[PDB]
């Protein structure tokens, strides 16, 4: 019997893995990409004005 | 902030610039609407009534012959019409009755002249509660 | 009552509104400004493509 | 590990652990006076 | 015949509620009243007039229904 | 043993896999198994800064945090078929609420004593039903306690065991002649679509809880 | 039968998730927070 | 004799919902009072006794179906 | 025999969703509350009063209601 | 006694839809929420406190009629 | 005694429509949420969760009924 | 015994219009979407897909309605 | 057994009125497709498709009702 | 097994009031119709077919309500 | 077997509000028509002739009720 739900959660586990895990891929990288980009930003500026 | 800027304008004289004001009522076409220190930013076609301006002050209060109210979104509501009123003196119903029967006869011409004189019924009509 | 649809614009129905109200004017104020407000003295011509005319009609 | 920070739960929080212990409590009223069902 | 006055009891209890089509439909009269005179301050010796005309030949309709009730509880 | 304790035990090594195993080596980038915790911590954050609006009000941020996360992981645990009701048991949760109501009440009173009492006069009213509105807000005030963990977990009675019936009716589906194969997948998809109501029922009500004793901490610590 | 059995686990679980968090698991992140705008604002 | 005590019973049971025109009717009065007195503040006074006015004999029409009930019981 | 105290709580089950009314009604009276005081933020003041006002007076019915069942259940 | 047990238990049964308007009222409470801070955006933590006071009241009508259901069935 | 069980399955048929609340109730929400983003698209994150909040409140209503209906089943 | 079912089957009759709140439901959502279009021209890419989200758990809750009227029919 | 095919009938009756909210509803859709589409005579037949589809997968419940109303004939 | 066709009929009878939904909406889809066209009378019966579409297989549901009546009744 | 004429005549009872929101609905075009034409005066010769041709084919099916329950009584 409960067979039938495992079954509805491995299609719903392909269903994730096809649709739901790219869309966080994108969004963790975009977040990390943005992070990455300020937290270097901030210290390349102040390299500047150490250069000033 | 507390309060309100009010900004009422006339193509002749604007009476208030920037005046801080408590409270604000004059006729949209959704009915006589009041407006209070904030306010949702609301574009109101003026239809001709009376607007009456309360303050810290008294609420004076004006035959207005219609225009815009307009509620910037910083809570700062301006009005845009043409005509401003006294108490009461500018309003005389001898001067009303005897042209406003006048103006119905004018509402049975032809079409621009009818509809032109069908206005002014309805504005001597509407200065009728101005009369009180 | 249906003037945008039969009758004036509604800058022209305020100033219809307008002479009316100072058309019932108190006659103690109503004032040389009140009367230069109503003073329509204007005249159009509508020209036509090939430059030409109508007769001038006092608006 | 992690860091330990010496954060304040005591001298916060102790209310909902005093109605944990009086819940408790009634809990051991009701479960001697409802268990013989 | 020992049931048909149990049968009148519920009857008159299931005849009952039909004042509920009274309890809403009065008060959204009330309820356009004032939008009738928050709108419009003039229009009111208009309208308190009609609007309570308006009241009465609705609800008596209601009325109705709950004096069946007692002609059902008796007749 | 009780396998609910050894639920609890797997509610606290899960706890413990979501930060330690999940922090590479503590490094500034934040990377993207910690972006779990870093967005439930602003979206916690920022829930309850607005919510009690106190110049004091980080002070009850981690027992909200820790009255979500629990409720947020217990409804992750029993979505897995194969399990046993985690947060379906109405006498633990409700026993929960009980223990947060009641601690409310005495947090109010420590801080108000007798003007904690001021919370049943709300706002202006004329005389001859000034003390109705308190009736029914201490009617309200026990109904403020019990309806909040009767809420989620009977949501649970009512989750897991629907996933119980309708596969039963999808097991009395396909015992019946053959031809109970052809298009006998709809109810697989709307099992699938209960399961993805499921989560909501998980998820959101976690965040219901959350925000509603956010409003009920709000209420207690300040007099309106 | 088992009300005591599920509410003193589950009270010391709460405990436990309450001493935890606030010890380590909430500020562990907040040094993240802190050493983020100590880099930026340098 | 020994039925109708119980139809009795469910005949106070059956009418009295009728405090549903009570507990929708009047309300949705408040309702357009709000409205009424929130896009037009100066018209408060002007209002609330004409609403509430419209209160009362909108709601003793609920009050009716309850003490029918009580005739029902009693 | 048994059905007259029987027929008394199926007459309290149906006796009582009266407050359904109540379920509608003083709900609105917060809605027309926030589509009144969404339109002018500054009426809040004036209006929170009369509010709780229309609220009170058009639940008690509905509190009437399971009372009403409460002495028909009891 | 066969019967009394039966009838409690249709009578918790027909004590179920006192939450229906209920159903539909904290929900409509909510879309005055969605017609407020959508036409006024600076005005989502002013109204937010007393709409989530107006939710709870608004469970205070169709929640008794529940337990009206639990009672019942004890 | 052959009829208490029957008697609690028509006691869980007559327990199963005050769903009916949720129906309507979570619809004029996203009805509202639609109002909501349609006259003011750049304030949608503010109303997106804060929509389907009330979702959760309406529908686990809605989902008290029919498990009243359930343990009325069992 | 010779009862149980029947009451069973008049039990899913009455379990039945419960899924009135479907009919309804989900409608009056697509009332407010073919608003939402109507009085904002390019809201439609942002609209629908969340009005679907609007669409489907709200429909599923009247699929509860018939799913009892499934199970009491049969089970 | 002489009962239960009657009984078959009358529940085959009360599942029957459920297309009450059915035609309720794609009323409410062709009311709001009239005034969308008069305020909006540009964009007629872009909308006009998910209305009919709204329409559509709307009256569909009251299809399942129906034919739920035939087979508890059978 | 007398009991099975005066059944039959008073099935037919509660497979009446299912049409309550349609003798509501088709009427309000032409109301739609007046507030459009009373706005803009410059697009009467483009939209007509929209309207006699939604009466037509909105009545339909009324239609199959008393032709779920007849077929149960006779 | 008594039972038969009784039933028919129960069943001409359950018969009856199908007209109900008929009452409502035929009603409320009036009023929609009370607000296109207090609206719009140059549109009434346009939308009182249809509008009543919205009343009648609505209604009608309201009658549809009262006729089944004629053929029902008889």
């Amino acid at each position: 019997d409960e067979s039938i739900l495992l079954l509805t959660f491995l299609g719903f586990t392909g269903l994730v893995a096809k649709y739901l895990a790219p869309a966080y891929k994108d969004f963790a990288d975009a977040r990390m990409k943005k992070v990455s980009d300020v937290l270097n930003a901030s210290r390349n500026k102040h390299v500047e004005a150490v250069k000033d | 902030s507390s309060g309100l800027k009010l900004q009422f304008a006339l193509p002749h004289e604007t009476l208030y610039s920037g005046s801080e004001v408590t409270q604000v009522n004059l006729p949209a076409k959704s009915g006589r609407i009041g407006v209070l220190a904030n306010h949702v930013p609301t574009v109101e076609q003026l239809l001709p009534g009376v607007v009456e301006v309360m303050e810290g002050s008294n609420s004076k209060k004006f035959f207005i012959s219609g225009g815009f109210a307009t509620v910037q979104p910083d809570s700062q509501l301006c009005v845009t019409a043409i005509e401003a009123f006294p108490l009461e003196s500018f309003s005389q119903e001898n001067i009303k009755n005897l042209l406003a029967e006048a103006k119905k006869n004018v509402s049975s011409s032809d079409a621009r002249e009818a509809a032109e004189a069908a206005i002014q019924v309805e504005v001597l009509e509407n200065l009728q509660s101005v009369l009180k | 009552s249906a003037w945008r649809k039969a009758g004036i614009s509604y800058a022209a129905y305020l100033n219809v509104a307008a002479q009316a109200i100072r058309s019932s004017l108190k006659t103690e104020l109503q004032t040389a400004s009140v009367l230069n407000r109503s003073q329509t003295d204007a005249f159009y011509t509508q020209y036509k493509n090939g430059t030409a005319a109508s007769e001038p009609t006092p608006i | 590990m992690l860091k330990r920070f010496p954060t304040p739960i005591l001298k916060v929080y102790w209310p909902f652990f005093v109605a944990g212990a009086a819940v408790y409590y009634g809990m051991s009223k009701a479960a001697d006076l409802s268990s013989n069902t | 015949m020992q049931l048909v006055l149990a049968a009148k009891y519920i009857g008159a209890g299931i005849s009952t509620i039909g004042l509920l089509g009274a309890g809403i439909g009065i008060a959204i009269v009330f309820a356009a009243l004032i939008n009738g005179v928050s709108r419009n301050p003039s229009i009111k010796d208009t309208v308190f007039p009609m609007a309570i005309l308006g009241f009465a030949l609705s609800e008596a309709t209601g009325l109705f229904c709950l004096m069946v009730s007692f002609l059902l509880l008796f007749g | 043993l009780t396998t609910f304790s050894l639920y609890t035990i797997i509610v606290l090594l899960v706890i413990t896999s979501l930060y330690t195993l999940t922090n590479n080596n503590n490094k500034i980038i934040g990377s993207r198994w910690l972006i779990s915790q870093e967005a439930i911590y602003d979206t916690i954050m920022n829930m309850t800064k607005g919510q009690i609006g106190g110049k004091n009000w980080g002070l009850y941020f981690p027992m909200i945090f820790t009255l979500f996360m629990f409720i947020f992981i217990a409804n992750l645990i029993s979505m897995i078929p194969y399990s046993f009701a985690l947060s379906a048991h109405l006498v633990f949760i409700i026993s929960l609420s009980i223990v947060i109501w009641l601690g409310n009440t005495i947090l109010g009173l420590y801080k108000h004593g007798w003007v904690f009492f001021s919370l049943f006069v709300p706002a202006g009213t004329p005389l001859p039903l000034v003390p109705l509105l308190v009736i029914i807000e201490t009617l309200s005030y026990f109904a403020r306690a019990i309806s909040l963990g009767l809420r989620l977990g009977s949501n649970i009675l009512a989750g897991h065991l629907l996933m119980v019936i309708l596969a039963g009716l999808t097991f009395n589906f396909m015992l019946i002649n053959l031809f109970t194969l052809v298009f006998g997948f709809v109810p697989l998809a709307m099992i699938l679509a209960i399961m993805m109501l499921e989560f909501a029922i998980g998820i959101i009500q976690g965040y219901v809880w959350a925000i509603l004793t956010a409003s009920y901490l709000k209420d207690a610590v300040y007099l309106h | 039968f088992y009300f005591m059995n599920q509410l003193t686990y589950g009270f010391l679980l709460m405990i436990t998730l309450l001493i935890l968090f606030s010890q380590f698991f909430l500020p562990m992140i907040l040094r993240l927070y802190v050493s983020r705008l100590f880099i930026s604002k340098l």
